[PDB]
């Protein structure tokens, strides 16, 4: 849900799940390349 | 040696240095860091120009690595400190600089995306027909354009050019009776004597070219080579190294040794009234020059007036 829980993952961890392939990883890399830029942190905690 | 402030250096930071510093600190992969380092060198002291994209992609030597990977990475690089960085074409520069308006800007977000994304090529002259394209009227569009005109261009904030690179002059021309008189202000001894002779040749140039006249009277290096009997290349070298100083229009005098310069002055006079016609008529001016006796016939003398960032051609 939302962003953060998605934003921290290594591409080596995300690359292997069904249906992603190499294309969708670069797709989310392009979409999330704007705004957040992040694709990682250890952060702190969560409000919800 | 050491224990003193030898001119060891400063290690300042340019824009590419700083961008690379900014890349060091962001969560790029092994490859993406190679694309990033590949883009930040492509960037210029002017910002906007990231030059050709497909050469960025092809420079990596295939093996996979599509266009989209450099595109995303490229966007994120475009997002680093000086707001709009790199990108291309200024359009996408203003779209990235416009990417963060906080979205709480009234009327600006939408209108600014329409104007800046597309049709901005016609916004150069004025609004006019564009007002009918976007259906906007009055100050609704004018305020958005106030924001677009309030953006600035690219980087050139990093800069790191504190050095103005001053002239320091070399020889002072104290102005006499509507002209100029030398004074030279401000082996090794033989080199100093040669520099003094170069100042003497500049004084001969005072006699070679009229100061008061438009531009400078046409002269040949054979005159200065006639006076002291020195070789042409030597005199041109002295005038090329040192820069003559005069109260008005001081210059290395290398350009001082009335020819094309008079035509440039005539072109400047034509430019003053050239404002009425955007296209301009250097060819017509060439016909006027031929009538004046110049005999210019749509020549580069007229073309030079039609060049040099003239309204001519560009307005057309």
């Amino acid at each position: 849900h939302y962003i953060g829980d998605l934003v921290q993952r290594t591409e080596v961890e995300l690359l292997k799940t069904p249906n992603l392939g190499k294309k969708s990883l670069t797709e989310i890399k392009d979409v999330l390349a704007s705004r957040g830029l992040s694709l990682g942190m250890r952060l702190e905690n969560w409000p919800p | 040696d050491d224990e003193l402030p030898v001119y060891q250096g400063e290690t300042t930071q340019t824009l590419q240095d700083y961008l690379m510093w900014q890349v060091e600190l962001t969560p790029f992969t092994d490859t993406d860091r190679a694309i990033a380092t590949s883009i930040v060198d492509a960037v210029d002291d002017t910002g906007y120009l990231t030059i050709q994209i497909e050469d960025i992609v092809d420079s990596i030597g295939d093996d996979e690595i599509g266009l989209e990977e450099v595109e995303a990475v490229l966007k994120r690089i475009q997002r680093f400190d000086p707001v709009g960085v790199a990108a291309k074409d200024l359009r996408d520069c203003l779209l990235i600089q416009l990417s963060q308006f906080a979205k709480e800007t009234p009327w600006l977000e939408e209108a600014r995306l329409i104007i800046s994304d597309h049709l901005d090529l016609l916004a150069n002259h004025d609004f006019r027909t564009l007002m009918r394209v976007t259906r906007l009227k009055e100050e609704v569009l004018k305020e958005a354009v106030n924001l677009i005109q309030s953006l600035d261009p690219r980087p050139g904030q990093s800069i790191q050019t504190s050095e103005p690179e001053y002239v320091i002059p070399d020889v002072l021309v104290r102005k006499v009776s509507g002209r100029w008189t030398v004074e030279l202000n401000a082996l090794e001894s033989r080199n100093d004597t040669l520099l003094r002779v170069s100042r003497c040749i500049v004084e001969q140039q005072q006699a070679f070219f009229e100061q008061g006249e438009e531009y400078m009277k046409p002269m040949v290096l054979a005159d200065i080579a006639q006076a002291v009997e020195m070789h042409e290349s030597t005199i041109s070298r002295v005038t090329t190294q040192k820069y003559l100083h005069s109260p008005r229009g001081i210059f290395e005098l290398k350009y001082f040794f009335a020819s094309s310069t008079a035509i440039r002055a005539l072109v400047k006079k034509l430019i003053a009234a050239e404002n009425p016609a955007k296209p301009l008529s250097d060819s017509k001016l060439t016909s006027m020059l031929s009538e004046q006796g110049i005999m210019v016939a749509r020549r580069t003398v007229a073309k030079y007036r039609e060049s040099l960032s003239i309204p001519p051609s560009n307005q057309r």
